[PDB]
């Protein structure tokens, strides 16, 4: 961690401080002992755990505890049954359920978990293999890895930087800082200290960075992980091992149901003892109560609806890599995007264009044909030929059928721009190209800011020598001696630079590159057809032209990124752009795109509008900020949580990745939920660190990519919306999956409870509760999350991530108090109805499970008189269990009902609005027949053959649950915070 | 907060006194539709089981005729049984009926109504069970090598046996067949192995027949007939092997009784026995 950068230091002080020369450079004995000390120019990959210890580890999470200790205690009782010698059995097939069970949720869950993976190979496409270096003052191809700092490497046009150099001798390089920055512009390198920063040095080549063009020669400084790029890397690969918001509530939904149970489990286990009842009898009831209160198929269903969720997603064209970022988007309270390839198209484009003494404004969309701004106009013509005539860029072959804007250019930025613009409006500029002839002379230096070409019109009547001029506004002005004004060349006067010197202003501070074109006309009298030219600039004039328009580019925002981000506002997201570019342009996007309202004005807006020193103007009126990149460098944490909670819209420019990481962190620590959206090498840490990460697809990097739980294959930013909608569902939907699945787990639980006190017969078996959490409640639970939303999602603002739980106490209350203890007193009825008819009443079925289950006795008596055997009691005792499964399931079929709404009554929901609602009940019903005639037509796990009356006796009950649930609904409607809104809705 | 508590602790009280009544209200409106004299099904008891009397623990009779430890638990439970068939018990002609000493055809007492009041009830008398009345017995039949166990059917409510019909033969020529008004009863050896030490059989039922007598039945629910005395088939082997342990099977015949294998007291015994010299 090499912090103490240097990059002020002068050659000899280079040379005095890693001991080498320019000349000479490192000897061999030297760079071997080298090698030795530091190590090789490679980036170290992250260490990842197995596969099979995370298997492993999936079998202890949720339930599984509970699941096992269960099966510790089946074996337990199997042993004490084999002891006393029993051949009852029923145990080992209740150990090897619960076994299988946590097998599958662990397979589950491990499917869910995340993905792992490194994303060292990433850069691959960068790093590049080989470097030339010279040693014992020759020069000898290397390989990058063998490279180490001190010595001198030279680097071509065309080639990635071997490692991070500080350039000595340079001569015209330019380089691609795209991974570090994320702006493609070239960059120029030089050998002076330019700016105190060393990303900004201008003198300071970066590992990976690719040169563009020209030659230089430098002095490795850093390798390896210590490089910039390898900091970058470390930062991405090491972090990003977090829980994400919906593992939490699922957490403590586990840690809420594991507690309830346990203490459930302690308290009659104690009574129990203090009963004077068997170990054997404790042991069982433990094991009834540890079934009976674990859901053994939530945690699957979830899984099984997330996957159904990204499934939905991924047709909709957006790709998700890990499971629960579903549902982490959504709930989501900060958005921050990278500016240029997220919010950006990140192709230059003219936008607007000043000629005639008004603004003009295009059309910047990628996908657009052709576009309008009064052409009918006169002066149109001459600025056309200028832009056509006046260009060296050109587009690849083989592009006849493919967009222009899609199209490739092999020329500058601005020369594509405007090469793309005469295309769409003018036309094939080939054939006009072709038509005149233009002169080789074509000089366009950064020094002279300017490039001319001279050209002959083809113009049959004219025939004769057109010139055409363009770059900086201001040296284009003051080699124009007269402005052409709708057709007429009217001299320049004050007010017509006045004007000029207005446009270019506002322009200029709307973030876009100004560039004037000018053209004049050659009589044939001092210049013939035949009249020979010089490039050399000595053979023509090369002032008192004629400025015609002038024009802007401004890489404009994608098409539908302005109305997602309305949108993804209005819903309570607050949007932070982070960008790594110049702030005005940023400030311009920002406006443009509508992360800063139109009303809106920073703190500097003000002061220029008053008209006074920033610091007299108080901060409380301006409500948007721009923070460069120094200013959060010089900022101390609470500085920056005082920023981010006072201002509504912020814009972040110039940041590296360090910073944004550290926006992202800081945000965090607001209890809020974080998505960062982008596409770069730079994006990568904030990616990992954030919450959700969304990567832009076709622009999007290998490393942004694999260090984004989403990707957004067609580039679309609506996506983004969709996924919040989809979010708040699935979160609704699980929270109404919950508490399906625990009003059975109570009705399951209560019968038990009973059994113990008041000893009665077995009103159900472990293997009856096992079947109804396994099977009936599957299906129903997967149809709950189909659906549709109560009301608007959207107006609803963020939630809360601690105030609001997905598992709340009102709704815990509601499902095990409440609804369960109705299912649980159906059942009971149900159950007290078989046995009466069949000559056992109520009132002779207390403290009557000592004697009914003795196998001695075969003579029991019942209400009637008569005797019955050993066997006829424990089938009459199945047959009383299968009844309250039936009746468990019929119940249930209800509490499916009321639980696919909240708020809404069944009627404004509609009861066949959801298909899968009553796939899930004819599930139910099947399920139950195949139970109870299928298997138990011969008697088996505790099923035996029910009567018609007895499918139909809880009926009634059902009903009463619906009635009750749709009242307490219609009250919280009719009074909202009325006390009844409070507590009773969950 | 206090008030927030008794209005949350109000509307819980309330919503369970609502469900604890709507739960009795539906038993009491199932109770209605069931009949305290009649079961509104008898599927699982339709065909009686049979029982014996000492009511062992694991289907093994164990003890040695020296010690009276051995045996004592076996005798009190028969004499604790045996208890209300003694004569003094019956001394009451109010609801005791004097009915024939020989074998009957079922007499029915009425129908299943509260009208009639009760019904009377045939007596049993402890000297049909010869050898194992205890009247002049001591101890009953435990002494060397004298097994007594008393066979009983399990009480079925309006359940009238049908002995089985003389189309074929049941077994062995009975010569007593008198299967008009009698249930035959019949112990073997549980295996063939057993056959050869189980020695003799022999069995003191009513009149000398070995079954239950018909005229007893039906059974009226303990409710019309209070302190109904079921008939009872004392079974005494009096010849065994000693210290060893023979497997015997009691079965009942008859057209109405039943078998099955999932229930081994459905008709059937299934009796372990080792006098260890
Ligand atoms: C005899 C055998 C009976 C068997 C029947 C089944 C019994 C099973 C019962 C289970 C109940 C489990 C309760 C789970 C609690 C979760 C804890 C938790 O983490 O909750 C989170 C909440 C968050 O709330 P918030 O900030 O969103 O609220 C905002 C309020 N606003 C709107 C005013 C601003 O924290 C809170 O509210 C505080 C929650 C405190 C919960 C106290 C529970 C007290 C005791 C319950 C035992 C019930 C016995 C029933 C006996 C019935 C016999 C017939
Ligand atoms: C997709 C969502 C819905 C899932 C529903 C799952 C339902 C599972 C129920 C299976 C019961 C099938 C019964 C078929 C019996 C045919 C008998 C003939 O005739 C003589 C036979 C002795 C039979 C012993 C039992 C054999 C097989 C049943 C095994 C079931 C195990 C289930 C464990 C998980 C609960
Ligand atoms: C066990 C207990 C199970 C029973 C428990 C609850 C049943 C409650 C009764 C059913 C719910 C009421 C019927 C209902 O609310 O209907 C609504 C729909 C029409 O709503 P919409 O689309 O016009 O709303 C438009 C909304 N806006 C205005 C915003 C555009 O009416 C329709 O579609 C046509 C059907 C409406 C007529 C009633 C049909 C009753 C049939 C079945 C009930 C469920 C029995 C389940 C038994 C087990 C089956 C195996
Ligand atoms: C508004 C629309 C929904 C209305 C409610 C629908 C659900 C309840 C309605 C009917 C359920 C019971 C009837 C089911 C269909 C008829 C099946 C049946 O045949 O059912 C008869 C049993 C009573 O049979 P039994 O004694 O006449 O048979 C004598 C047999 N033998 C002659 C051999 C001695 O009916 C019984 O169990 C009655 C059980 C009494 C407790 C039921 C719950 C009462 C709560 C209210
Ligand atoms: C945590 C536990 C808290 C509660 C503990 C309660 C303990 C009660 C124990 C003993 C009290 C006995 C006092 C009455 C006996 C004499 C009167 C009599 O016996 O009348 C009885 C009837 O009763 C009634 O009509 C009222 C209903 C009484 C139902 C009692 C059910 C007992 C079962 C309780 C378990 C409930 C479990 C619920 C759990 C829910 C968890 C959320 C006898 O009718 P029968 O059979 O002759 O009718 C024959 C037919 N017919 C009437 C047409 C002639
Ligand atoms: C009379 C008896 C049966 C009532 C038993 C009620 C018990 C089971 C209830 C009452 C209070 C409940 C606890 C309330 C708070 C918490 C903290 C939470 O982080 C885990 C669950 C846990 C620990 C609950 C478990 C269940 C609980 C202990
Ligand atoms: C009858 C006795 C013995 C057992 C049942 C007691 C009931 C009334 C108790 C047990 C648990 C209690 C609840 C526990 C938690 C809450 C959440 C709180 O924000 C409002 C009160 C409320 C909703 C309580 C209401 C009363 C309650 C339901
Ligand atoms: C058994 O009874 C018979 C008469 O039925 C009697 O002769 C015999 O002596 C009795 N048994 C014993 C051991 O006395
Ligand atoms: F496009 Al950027 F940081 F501005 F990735
Ligand atoms: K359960
Ligand atoms: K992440
Ligand atoms: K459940
Ligand atoms: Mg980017």
């Amino acid at each position: 961690g090499m912090d103490l950068d240097d990059h002020r230091l002068s050659n000899t002080e280079l040379e005095q401080k890693y001991g080498t020369n320019i000349i000479q450079g490192l000897s061999s004995v030297r760079a071997t002992e080298l090698l030795a000390r530091d190590g090789p120019n490679t980036l170290t990959p992250p260490k990842q755990t197995p596969e099979i210890i995370k298997f492993l580890k999936q079998m202890v999470g949720g339930f599984s505890i509970l699941l096992w200790i269960g099966a510790a205690l089946c074996w337990i009782a199997f042993v004490i049954q084999y002891v006393n010698n029993s051949a009852s059995l029923d145990n080992v097939y209740l150990g090897a359920i619960l076994v299988l069970v946590v097998i599958l949720t662990g397979i589950f869950a491990y499917y869910q978990e995340a993905k792992s993976t490194n994303i060292m190979a990433s850069f691959s496409k960068m790093i590049p293999q080989q470097a030339l270096v010279i040693r014992d003052a020759e020069k000898k191809v290397i390989s990058a890895e063998q490279l180490v700092v001190g010595d001198v490497v030279e680097i071509k046009g065309g080639d990635q930087i071997p490692a991070d150099i500080r350039l000595v001798f340079s001569q015209g390089c330019k380089v691609d800082n795209s991974s570090l920055t994320g702006e493609s512009e070239p960059q120029a390198r030089s050998t002076e200290f330019t700016h105190e920063n060393p990303l900004e040095t201008k003198n300071i080549g970066f590992y990976s960075t690719t040169c563009l063009e020209g030659t230089a020669t430098g002095i490795v400084i850093n390798t390896g992980d210590r490089t910039i790029i390898g900091r970058i890397a470390s930062l991405a690969s090491g972090v990003g091992s977090e829980k994400t918001p919906i593992a939490i509530e699922i957490e403590h939904f586990v840690h809420i149901v594991a507690g309830v149970a346990v203490s459930i489990g302690i308290i009659f286990f104690i009574t129990a003892v203090c009963m004077k009842y068997y170990v054997l009898d404790a042991i069982i009831f433990l094991i009834s109560i540890i079934v009976a209160n674990v859901p053994e198929g939530l945690l699957a269903t979830v899984t099984v609806t997330l996957s159904l969720t990204a499934k939905r997603m991924a047709k909709k064209n957006c790709l998700v890599k890990n499971l629960e970022a579903v549902e982490t988007l959504g709930s989501t309270s900060i958005i921050c995007s990278d500016k240029t390839g997220t919010l950006t198209q990140n192709r230059m484009t003219v936008a607007h264009l000043w000629f005639d003494n008004q603004i003009f404004v295009a059309d910047t969309s990628e996908n657009q044909t052709k576009q309008a701004f009064d052409q009918s106009s006169g002066t149109w013509a001459s600025l056309s030929k200028i832009i056509t005539l006046c260009n060296r860029a050109e587009f690849r072959p083989g592009q006849e059928s493919v967009p222009i804007m899609k199209r490739t250019v092999v020329g500058d930025a601005s020369e594509t721009a405007l090469l793309k613009f005469s295309e769409v409006i003018l036309g094939d500029v080939m054939g006009i190209r072709k038509r005149n002839h233009k002169v080789a002379e074509i000089p366009f230096n950064s020094t002279n800011k300017f490039q001319l070409s001279i050209h002959e019109t083809e113009d049959p009547n004219n025939k004769r020598f057109l010139v055409v001029m363009k770059g900086a506004p201001e040296r284009i002005l003051e080699k124009c001696s007269t402005i052409m004004i709708n057709g007429q060349e009217q001299p320049l006067d004050k007010s017509s630079a006045d004007s000029f010197h207005t446009a270019y202003m506002e322009l200029g501070g709307l973030g876009e590159r100004v560039l004037g074109f000018c053209h004049l006309y050659l009589p044939a009298e001092q210049f013939p057809q035949s009249y020979i030219f010089d490039v050399d600039s000595v053979n023509f004039p090369t002032s008192n032209f004629c400025f015609v328009g002038l024009l802007s580019m401004i890489d404009p925002p994608r098409s539908t990124v302005p109305d997602a981000v309305s949108k993804c506002r209005s819903a309570g997201i607050k949007v932070i752009m982070v960008t790594g570019d110049h702030p005005i342009t940023a400030k311009a996007i920002a406006k443009s795109v509508g992360i800063i309202s139109a009303n809106n004005e920073t703190v500097e807006d003000i002061a220029k509008r008053r008209n006074i020193a920033v610091e007299q103007v108080n901060k409380r009126e301006a409500k948007a900020a721009v923070v460069t990149g120094m200013e959060l460098k010089d900022m101390t944490p609470e500085q920056l949580d005082e920023l981010l909670t006072n201002y509504q819209e912020i814009v972040f420019a110039r940041t590296s990745p360090q910073q944004k990481l550290i926006i992202v962190e800081g945000c965090q620590r607001q209890d809020a939920i974080v998505a960062v959206t982008g596409d770069g090498v730079n994006d990568s840490p904030a990616l990992k660190k954030a919450d959700i990460g969304i990567a832009m697809g076709i622009a999007g990097s290998d490393a942004a990519k694999n260090a984004a739980d989403m990707v957004l294959l067609d580039d679309n930013f609506a996506s983004i919306v969709t996924g919040v909608e989809e979010g708040r569902l699935i979160f609704d939907n699980l929270k109404k999956t919950i508490a399906y699945t625990l009003t059975s787990n109570i009705a399951e639980l209560c019968p038990f409870l009973i059994y113990i006190v008041a000893g009665l017969p077995l009103p159900i078996g472990t293997i009856t509760i096992l079947f109804i959490d396994l099977g009936t409640d599957i299906i129903p639970s997967i149809a709950l999350a189909y659906e549709k939303a109560e009301s608007d999602i959207m107006n609803r603002k963020p939630r809360h991530k601690k105030k609001d739980r997905l598992v709340n106490t009102q709704l815990a209350i509601y499902s095990y108090l409440h609804i369960g203890l109705m299912q649980a007193l159906g059942g009971f009825l149900v159950y007290f109805t078989v046995y009466a008819q069949q000559g056992f009443w109520p009132t002779s079925l207390i403290n009557l499970r000592v004697a009914w289950e003795t196998d001695d006795i075969n003579d029991l008596e019942d209400s009637y008189g008569q005797e019955w055997t050993r066997y006829q009691r424990k089938y009459l005792e199945w047959t009383g269990s299968t009844a309250f499964f039936v009746a468990i399931m019929i119940q249930q079929i209800a509490d499916l009902i009321i639980r696919k709404t909240r708020r809404n009554s069944i009627f404004q929901q509609g009861l066949f609005r959801n298909k899968v609602i009553w796939v899930g009940i004819a599930s139910q019903v099947i399920v139950a027949l195949i139970l109870s005639y299928g298997l138990g037509s011969v008697p088996a796990l505790s099923f035996t053959m029910l009567r018609v009356q007895y499918w139909f006796v809880a009926v009634p009950h059902a009903i009463l649950i619906w009635v009750y649930d749709e009242m307490r609904k219609l009250f919280i409607r009719l009074y909202p915070g009325s006390w009844w809104d409070k507590n009773m809705y969950y | 907060t206090g008030g927030s508590w008794f209005k949350i602790l109000l509307f819980y009280v309330i919503f369970y006194g609502c469900l604890a009544g709507i739960f009795i209200g539906t038993i009491q409106v199932m109770l209605l539709t069931i009949s305290e004299l009649k079961p509104t099904y008898q599927d699982r008891v339709a065909p009686p089981g049979l029982t014996q009397i000492p009511q062992i623990q694991k289907t093994e009779i164990s003890f040695r005729p020296n010690d009276p430890k051995s045996y004592e638990a076996y005798v009190l439970n028969i004499i604790r049984f045996l208890e209300k068939y003694k004569d003094s018990a019956q001394k009451d002609d109010m609801i005791f009926e004097d009915c024939g000493s020989m074998p009957s055809e079922p007499k029915e007492r009425g129908e299943f109504n509260h009208e009639r009041g009760e019904r009377k009830v045939c007596r049993f008398k402890l000297d049909w069970l010869g050898n194992c009345s205890g009247l002049n017995d001591e101890s009953y039949g435990y002494k060397e090598g004298k097994p007594c166990i008393i066979i009983k059917l399990n009480r079925v409510l309006g359940f009238k046996p049908k002995p089985p019909k003389n189309e074929s033969l049941e077994t062995y020529p009975l010569t007593m067949k008198y299967n008009p008004n009698v249930l035959p009863v019949q112990c073997t050896g549980k295996r063939d192995e057993d056959k050869d030490k189980v020695g003799n059989i022999e069995y003191f039922g009513m009149g000398g027949f070995y079954g239950f007598p018909l005229q007893y039945y039906p059974y009226y629910g303990k409710l019309l007939q209070p302190k109904y005395l079921q008939p009872l088939l004392a079974v005494q082997f009096t010849n065994l092997t000693l210290d060893t342990e023979i497997r015997i099977e009691c079965k009942a015949y008859g057209e109405n009784i039943g078998y099955s294998e999932k229930d081994r007291f459905q008709g059937r015994f299934d009796v372990k026995i080792e006098v260890k010299s």
